[PDB]
RNA sequence: CCGAGCCUGGUGAUAGCUGGUUGUCCAAGAUAGAAUCUUAGUUCAACUUUAAAUUUGCCCACAGAACCAAAUCCCCUUGUAAAUUUAACUGUUAGUCCAAAGAGGAACAGCUCUUUGGACACUAGGAAAAAACCUUGUAGAGAGAGUAAAAAAUUUAACACCCAUAGUAGGCCUAAAAGCAGCCACCAAUUAAGAAAGCGUUCAAGCUCAACACCAAAAAUCCCAAACAUAUA
RNA sequence: GUUAACCGUGCAAAGGUAGCAUAAUCACUUGUUCCUUAAAUAGGGACCUGUAUGAAUGGCUCCACGAGGGUUCAGCUG
RNA sequence: ACCUCGGAGCAGAACCCAACCUCCGAGCAGUACAUGCUAAGACUUCACCAGUCAAAGCGAACCUCAAUUGAUCCAAUAACUUGACCAACGGAACAAGUUACCCUAGGGAUAACAGCGCAAUCCUAUUCUAGAGUCCAUAUCAACAAUAGGGUUUACGACCUCGAUGUUGGAUCAGGACAUCCCGAUGGUGCAGCCGCUAUUAAAGGUUCGUUUGUUCAACGAUUAAAGUCCUACGUGAUCUGAGUUCAGACCGGAGUAAUCCAGGUCGGUUUCUAUCUACUUUAUUCCUCCCUGUACGAAAGGACAAGAGAAAUAAGG
RNA sequence: GUUAAUGUAGCUUAAAUUAUCAAAGCAAGGCACUGAAAAUGCCUAGAUGAGCCUCACAGCUCCAUUAACACCA
RNA sequence: GUUAAUGUAGCUUAAAUUAUCAAAGCAAGGCACUGAAAAUGCCUAGAUGAGCCUCACAGCUCCAUUAACACCA
């Protein structure tokens, strides 16, 4: 059906072990689904950050008011909240165990597509609302297609190419050059140095 | 965590761009090493604090000989960062019995066997 | 509130203890384990809790043997009796290869 | 001065608690933990000091270490010079912050909790002053020298103009929906103007567009060095 | 359960009786209402769910009385 | 609520590694009767203590399970051995409440007052155009959320002080901030005008008196141009008050067998200081009448601006 | 909020499983009829959701409730 | 723990063997029915396992229980 589907609060099977945020969960690119598949226009999350149910009838109830659902269609790319997120009550002292469980979540890293869109129409009419959309949500969002995104992958190609600085992050990173990797995290290998914990840094090479 | 970091292998390979920045060349390398110390031990780890008095470092910008074979050299990989590793080139040949009394580096690098205070 | 309660149990400083090429003498531990992870080659015993004890004085030395259990035991034959057919399921095997012979001959007296 | 008088005596009561602990001169010296009516303490270990004895210790490399990321272990060579054992020990065994991996908490704390690594309690310089950030350690004098770290950069939204007739108040649907309440269709007239994209219409009327044509900042005593875009790094 | 006299029911040694009352009396409370005030979280008299009142742990009134604790008309005075 | 021993995670690859961190268990049961005797070598729960294995030998056949547990001294016993939920699980052979009548030693290692940290809670403004607003997002209100800020609350943290940093309200004098209640200056208005609503700007000046409550608050009467929000150690006790709170007294109500006890109530309850030092100690407003005038305005009811005169009240100065 | 306990035929007390008896309700029988009294038969996720077994029965997930503390500051 | 004693028809007291009678339960009979009261018949490894004989009967193996001590240190 082209609409986005209710997606609940509380999904019906309930986890009794409650988890600990690994915030490890949000580090970095996202190895999931970063390509599109049935659709041409998406909001692609150029920053981590954790999606409540608040999020999704933000989302649910705004592209399903600015679409007909004749000539496009939407496809979410995240599934239900599945991590729980644990709330003590205000007003306890530090301790006594690990709180009740309060609400669910769940993780968008950076890169991955959040909501793809297709049908009848192009990324000039999609521009509209989706960027509506985009800034709503906790972290830095653009609305690209696919002839939108993969002219920013060309242009982060080149700038590993054009740039003239001798020094480039990832050859200094790599080779613990001024005694570098005792400030520098076990992950900046890994990322690169275009990332910082949460926020992604779209300017850097 | 921070550890003991090590390095992979396509660093310490040079391209042949190198050799016309630097002067060494892939044929014939250079004998020995001129080593010193340019940073200090301090607010190092403790394998970066007795590599530097296992290769006699203590006093820094004081130069110092080794071995360029790999077992000294992967030692020189660890503290690569604390030191100024520089080719040791003769420009005379080896030191004889009576040549020894006055040498001295000349910086660049140049172990001459006769050094005179006399111009040229 | 503390809804848990028991998890405060010691380690078991449970590892390899003779590590690779180590001249090994007789009775001396190798390894300790549970839930088997090394298992025990030429001249290799095991005891009651899964220890790894040399048999003989040597020198321990770590292969991948292939791994045919015991026809009396049925918790691996009916573990075996569902593979492909080309399939093996290779075991890791500690070993001991013996250094000191079991004995020389002297000349004693000419009687 | 009475929850049990006062004085003398046992009494130099006891105190895991505070306070004090007096010549000069040098040398080594930072704390994994385990129990415990125990966490204000102590015994053991770890660590440290001297003195002995004897041989290796570190740093490490091809090999090797489980099924269900950083790295570590073992380890010849190597560069080096300390290590182990023995004897006698006391003391530390109420820690801090930074980075990193995490945990708890609010993905709060100059927060709490552990591992790895510094620094700190040890001198000195820089970061305005500053414990913990950065540069540096083995010491004295000198009215010598070269250096290390080391001085925040930025200033941002102008906009088209001209022209709009008709099949047709498209059918349906509705009292009435005319380009625009709702449906399906979306041809076509003259050069070219959508069975109409925003308003505006109860319904209309119009007003336009698409087309011809033309060429970031707010708080409490009083802002806070002074200032300076242009003689060669 | 029909606000219930009433019913059936459990349990106890008995199941708080007379009164009295938002008390010097947990909370709701500054309960509600008349009176006093221009206006009363104070006071006075009544209403009672007092779920923590109550009869020599004494109850409830009342005559004098108090350097007792609260309110008050009249005066009066920096 | 827990205290001992076990498995998995945190701790991904030798070992180790915390926690009132997350989850699972255990205080056994069964098969044996060589579950006989001895004895090289080792690991080891970070010490000790216990714990773990085991070649060979002797004598004979021809253990399983994760954890499944408790020291010594003493008792029972001819002997071999057997004795605790000593679970506060390295265990004192046997000992509970209460103290505001309290005392001493200390501690900011460790609380309540305030500071500070933080900003979940709260408060302000943006961003977004849903939904209101008869039609109309942005005259005015505002959901879902996002981006920034302030540090008033209630919390949290425990870093300063326990060889004292005095507390709530009140007096007094106020210093300040602007997120302006009035007074001015304007833009907008669903602004006819009178009245109001909203945003810019403005911190010179002004911000009342009373009944009940300890009250800050709140309610209530009468006002006014308006009865501003806040900070300053919840401004200010070597300036004052103590009514509250919070010692020793006592009741009532409840809890306790009792001593005692209670953010439950109520009666009563010592506020010390002679100033060494720093600082310091003479520099115009608002309203009302009258006017225009009953005009501008509207259809009416209603009703001003700015221009002008006249009166007062307050402060400051005499 | 922390703990503690309770969940029932329509009502309630029960019963160590397998579930009683007494009210209510259902007619029947005695009555001039209604009541009582008999005589009958009924009425039970034992408040739960998975079931380890086999469970009101025992450890929960649990939902509604009932008592206790929520202090010295 | 050591001793001591008890084990019962569905309940209990009995009985020196061979086991009573009184409750309960079973119908019957009197009743308008139910109760009582009669009138009937029942209900017993006498808690055991071998049996020396022949045993609640007597010495046990015994299982469940009930009292006693478990001290002076
Ligand atoms: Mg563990
Ligand atoms: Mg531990
Ligand atoms: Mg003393
Ligand atoms: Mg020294
Ligand atoms: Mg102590
Ligand atoms: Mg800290
Ligand atoms: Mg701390
Ligand atoms: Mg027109
Ligand atoms: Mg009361
Ligand atoms: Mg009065
Ligand atoms: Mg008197
Ligand atoms: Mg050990
Ligand atoms: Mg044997
Ligand atoms: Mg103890
Ligand atoms: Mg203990
Ligand atoms: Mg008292
Ligand atoms: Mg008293
Ligand atoms: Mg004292
Ligand atoms: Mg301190
Ligand atoms: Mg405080
Ligand atoms: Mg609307
Ligand atoms: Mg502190
Ligand atoms: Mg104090
Ligand atoms: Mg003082
Ligand atoms: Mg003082
Ligand atoms: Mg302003
Ligand atoms: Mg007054
Ligand atoms: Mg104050
Ligand atoms: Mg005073
Ligand atoms: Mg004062
Ligand atoms: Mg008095
Ligand atoms: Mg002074």
């Amino acid at each position: 059906k082209p609409k986005l589907r209710f997606i609940e609060r509380a999904p019906l099977v309930p986890k009794v072990r409650r988890e600990p945020k690994n915030l490890s969960d949000i580090r970095g690119p996202s190895t999931e689904a970063t390509e599109f598949t049935e659709g041409n226009f998406a909001i692609l999350a150029l920053g981590g950050g954790y999606l409540h149910w608040g999020h999704f009838e933000m989302m649910r109830l705004t592209i399903n008011r600015s679409m007909d659902p004749k000539n496009m269609f939407a496809i979410w790319r995240v599934p239900a909240p599945f991590k729980p997120i644990t709330r003590k009550s205000v007003g306890h002292r530090m301790g006594g165990g690990k709180g009740a469980i309060d609400h669910y979540v769940t993780p968008v890293k950076a890169g991955r597509l959040v909501v793809e869109m297709g049908g009848r129409c192009e990324f000039e009419e999609v521009q509209g609302f989706l960027d509506q959309v985009a800034h709503k949500l906790p972290f830095a969002a653009k609305a690209v297609s696919r002839g939108t995104l993969e002219k920013m992958r060309k242009d982060q190609e080149e700038r590993e190419r054009n740039n003239q600085n001798p020094w480039t992050f990832e050859r200094i990173a790599t080779a613990n050059m001024l005694g570098i990797r005792k400030v520098l995290s076990p992950y900046d290998l890994t990322h690169k140095g275009k990332y910082w914990g949460k926020f992604y840094m779209p300017k850097r090479v | 965590k921070f550890t003991r970091s090590r390095i992979p292998e396509k660093v310490f390979q040079a391209s042949p761009e190198d050799h016309e920045k630097y002067g060494g060349d892939p044929q014939n390398p250079h004998k020995l090493h001129i080593v010193t110390r340019i940073k200090s031990t301090r607010r190092r780890p403790y394998w970066e604090k007795d590599i530097i008095k296992m290769l006699g470092l203590e006093k820094a910008h004081t130069p110092q000989v080794h071995k360029n074979i790999p077992s000294v050299n992967a030692k020189l990989k660890v503290v690569k960062h604390l030191i100024r590793i520089k080719p040791l080139k003769l420009p005379q040949g080896l030191p004889a019995e009576e040549n020894m009394s006055n040498t001295c580096l000349k910086s660049t690098g140049e172990l001459v066997v006769q050094w005179h205070l006399k111009p040229v | 509130s503390s809804k848990n309660l028991g998890g405060k149990s010691s380690g078991r400083r449970q590892g390899i203890k003779k590590m690779e090429g180590h001249y090994v003498h007789a009775g001396n531990i190798i390894a300790t384990q549970r839930h088997f992870r090394w298992h025990p080659g030429a001249h290799v015993g095991v005891g009651k809790n899964k220890c790894l004890y040399a048999l003989e004085e040597g020198i321990v030395r770590y292969t991948k043997e292939v791994y045919v259990p015991h026809p009396r035991n049925t918790e691996a034959v009916d573990l075996i009796t569902r593979l492909p057919k080309g399939a093996v399921l290779y075991k890791t095997f500690v070993h001991v290869v013996p250094a000191k012979p079991e004995g020389t001959f002297k000349l004693v007296a000419m009687l």
